[PDB]
């Protein structure tokens, strides 16, 4: 909510 | 007649194609290259009909 976190979808 | 005779199809799955594209296009991840992004959303559910 306070710290945005993104991730790789399927290139992993 | 084509439908009755052309039973199977031959193709390579997506994973290998994505690996080849990654190797040929040596770019860092986390750079938002849309060429790689567009292909990542494909599938081959419908190949026999095509």
């Amino acid at each position: 909510s306070a710290t945005g976190g993104q991730a790789i979808r399927n290139v992993g | 007649l084509d439908r009755a005779f052309l039973d199977g199809v031959g193709f390579t799955p997506l994973a290998e194609k994505q690996q080849q594209l990654q190797l040929q296009l040596k770019t860092n991840i986390l750079t938002a290259n849309l060429i790689r992004s567009a292909i990542n959303g494909m599938n081959t559910e419908s190949n026999l009909e095509v």
